[PDB]
RNA sequence: GCUGCAGUUAAAAAGCUCGUAGUUGGAUCUUGGAGGGUGCGCCGUCCCCGCCCUGCCUCUCGGCGCCCCGGGGCCCGAAGCGUUUACUUUGAAAAAAU
């Protein structure tokens, strides 16, 4: 119910609650399960694509993504099917440290890891964003107003599967940073 | 570019972008773990390793398929040895050029070639030094280098 | 250089021409590929340049030899690339 | 080798608007770098500019228009300490009116017309006209 | 510890008085040895060593009588050659407008070191703290030991 | 000749390279609304300012206080207090004559 898989520090609810029934009817089956089960998940988030089809975003321990990574594109296409009406995908919770200043005090505390760094994780939410694909490239673009957009070139092969979604990994990634992202394609080394 | 000649050549890896793969990649961490530990126990370098794991057998980089440089693994394992392999070419280098020298003591070119192999054995163990890697008073001395690289 | 170029779009075919380090970002120039010998049935992997005789998994066989560059690859073989 | 790398980007630069292109790659860029294209940018002197990731330091596009008669790197980077920018305007800038020191403080990479407003001070970078 | 005691003189702080005294166990007493110290002040902590100590040492500013007014200064101990004293090296900038690049310069200072600290070994970055006249050269004496196994360049361990 | 010199031929790059001091060192770790100065005849124009369209912890100590059986644990000012600096910024301390 809510106390499994909706854990990770709170337990709650709604969509949280329908997704995981549907984790559950998805694990009726056969190596339609077994293989799932492992798998848990922190929370649940929604936001819209602004036509208005929401995007459905999940959270994942980190430790955990190896083997949602494993199955990954069987199961949002189940989730996209039962749970239809919404883009669905999976981002990792990940902890981002904040710079030390100076006077921030500073009582030396550990280092910290890159893999920990707030641009660091910021450049992970895109890789998760879109999945098997891969992020070919990167360009900065600076506006004439002071405004920045990041153009992320994508691979082409197998791509299908997010194509239709790249307004929604647009819509998410400014919910969570406030970056704009705009999605490409290449080209093929001859 | 070049620091012990006026050479200019550039020339590279030109290392991949793509941040994940190779994808037609199978295998696993495991196996080129194991494939690296048992190269290493034959007695072949880190380069080495590389370099066969590169063309035999499929490893774009011992990197990606596993979050670890290949000296690294080396070290964990236990495999490490006593100096860096750089520093050991060189003075192994240093040696056999000190050997011909002493053989042809009429060769000026050598002479010369071996102060500049020896400055740059200096500066690297210097480094090495600088960074706990050697124990600082390390030094490298004819008289023991000969002894010390094999 | 007729002040004409879109130094951010540049073309495949002229980057294409370009050294590996010169390209508009970087990348390299050189492939792996999937080798036969109707002998065994079995598939080994080989880097387009390699330094390594490289051998076949059984078959004391041969696969290639080194050269300046890429490996040459040995009379009766055949090879698809290839990936992403 | 490399000392600076601010330098090389603005040099290539102004090669560039010398010639009549309307283009450059510089490389390698770095924060600073941005910065001060930003500063430029918001002024004027170039039109938009591009970060491409090569997976390295990075390499940038900058569009220009041909409004930059110059824009020049100070090195080394002095101290400077409010009065003495009113002495580094005068001698590097084209009119009391125009041009733009560009200086390094506590308080951000800015043009020295928003240093003076804020009130801050620090080591200079460059400049343009 | 090695006996201090050592010279030839009895080593004993001033008006610390002793009786020890009849009866049993102990036998007088078991400490023996009544110890006086104090904290310099500024913060900066008596160390355990001081207290713990049976060294004598008047120069030793928890132990001894010495006050720390004046200066408060940081320097890199350049030499540890001499008994319960140090060379700390004192790098400073010197500023040169006339046209303006001011250049790199030092001073070393002598500067007594308590037995308290320990370790005092070249490359230690240490803060001492400014003193009445020691010694016809010494006007300091060390105050904390700063450390660290840090500057990696060897790996430090505990 | 810092700012702000010249050195192919005018006065001036050591025959060449190694090299310690010294100097010099790549990218990369946080993202209108009103207060006060002087112009113009109750109205406004034009600066300047905190904003909209990121010091932690304590909670040797003290207690704001939260939970346990004299024993405990935990946890605005003050305190703990600084990771080091250089830098720059704002103050004081800054002889009169000049």
């Amino acid at each position: 119910s809510a106390k499994i898989v909706k854990p990770n520090g709170e337990k709650p609810d709604e969509f949280e609650s329908g997704i995981s029934q549907a984790l559950l009817e998805l694990e009726m089956n056969s190596d339609l399960k077994a293989q799932l089960r492992e798998l848990n998940i922190t929370a649940a988030k929604e936001i819209e694509v602004g036509g208005g089809r929401k995007a459905i975003i999940i959270f994942v321990p980190v430790p955990q993504l190896k083997s949602f990574q494993k199955i990954q594109v069987r199961l949002v296409r189940e989730l996209e099917k039962k749970f239809s009406g919404k883009h669905v995908v999976f981002i990792a919770q990940r902890r981002i440290l904040p710079k030390p200043t100076r006077k921030s005090r500073t009582k030396n505390k550990q280092k910290r890891p890159r893999s920990r760094t707030l641009t660091a994780v910021h450049d992970a939410i895109l890789e998760d964003l879109v999945f098997p694909s891969e992020i070919v490239g990167k360009r900065i673009r600076v506006k004439l107003d002071g405004s920045r957009l990041i153009k992320v070139h994508l691979d082409k092969a197998q791509q299908n599967n997010v194509e239709h979604k790249v307004e929604t990994f647009s819509g998410v990634y400014k919910k969570l940073t406030g970056k704009d992202v705009n999605f490409e394609f290449p080209e093929f080394q001859l | 570019g070049r620091m012990h000649a006026p050479g200019k050549g550039l020339s590279q890896s030109a290392l991949p972008y793509r941040r994940s793969v190779p994808t037609w990649l199978k295998l696993t961490s495991d196996d080129v773990k194991e494939q690296i530990y048992k190269l290493a126990k034959k007695g072949l370098t880190p380069s080495q390793i590389g370099v066969i794991l590169r063309d035999s057998h499929g490893v774009a980089q011992v990197r990606f398929v596993t979050g670890n440089k290949i000296l690294r693994i080396l070290k964990s394992k236990g495999l490490a040895p006593d100096l860096p392999e750089d520093l050991y070419h060189l003075i192994k280098k240093a040696v056999a050029v000190r050997k011909h020298l002493e053989r042809n003591r009429k060769d000026k070119d050598a002479k010369f070639r071996l102060i500049l192999i020896e400055s740059r054995i200096h500066r690297l163990a210097r480094y090495y030094k600088t960074k706990r890697v050697l124990p600082p008073n390390w030094k490298y001395e004819s008289s023991t280098a000969s002894a010390l690289v094999a | 250089m007729p002040l004409a170029k879109d130094l951010l779009h540049p073309s495949p075919e002229e980057e294409k021409r370009k050294h590996k380090k010169k390209r508009l970002v970087q990348s390299p120039n050189s492939y792996f590929m999937d080798v036969k010998c109707p002998g065994c049935y079995k598939i080994t992997t080989v880097f387009s340049h390699a330094q390594t005789v490289v051998l076949c998994v059984g078959c004391s066989t041969v696969l290639c030899q080194p050269t300046g560059g890429k490996a040459r690859l040995t009379e009766g073989c055949s090879f698809r690339r290839k990936q992403h | 080798v490399r000392m600076n790398v601010l330098a090389d980007a603005l040099k290539s630069i102004n090669n560039a608007e010398k010639r009549g292109k309307r283009q450059v790659l510089i490389r390698p860029c770095s924060k600073v770098i941005v910065r001060f294209l930003t500063v430029m940018m918001k002024h004027g002197y170039i039109g938009e500019f591009e970060i491409i990731d090569d997976h390295r330091a990075g390499k940038i596009v900058v569009n220009l228009t041909g409004r930059l008669n110059k824009c020049g790197v100070i090195s080394p980077r002095f101290d400077v300490q409010l009065k003495d920018l009113e002495k580094w305007q005068n001698n590097l800038l084209p009119s009391r009116q125009f041009g733009f020191i560009v200086l390094t403080t506590s308080a951000g990479i800015m043009d020295h017309e928003e240093a003076r407003r804020k009130h801050t001070g620090g080591k200079i970078l460059g400049f343009f006209f | 510890m090695a006996d201090i005691q050592t010279e030839r003189a009895y080593q004993k702080q001033p008006t610390i008085f002793q009786n020890k005294k009849r009866v049993l166990l102990g036998e007088t007493g078991k400490e023996k040895l009544p110890r006086y110290y104090k904290n310099i002040g500024l913060g900066f902590k008596t160390p355990k060593e001081a207290i713990e100590g049976t060294y004598i040492d008047k120069k030793c500013p928890f132990t001894g009588n010495v006050s720390i007014r004046g200066r408060i200064l940081s320097g890199v101990v350049t030499k540890m050659k001499m008994q319960r004293t140090i060379v700390i090296r004192r790098d400073y900038l010197h500023y040169i407008r006339k046209y303006n690049r001011f250049e790199k310069r030092h001073k070393n200072m002598s500067v007594h070191l308590s037995p308290c600290f320990r370790d005092v070994q070249i490359g230690d970055i240490v803060t001492v703290g400014e003193c009445r006249p020691l010694s016809k050269t010494v006007r300091f004496n060390v105050l904390k030991v700063t450390k660290a196994a840090g500057t990696k360049k060897q790996f430090q361990k505990f």
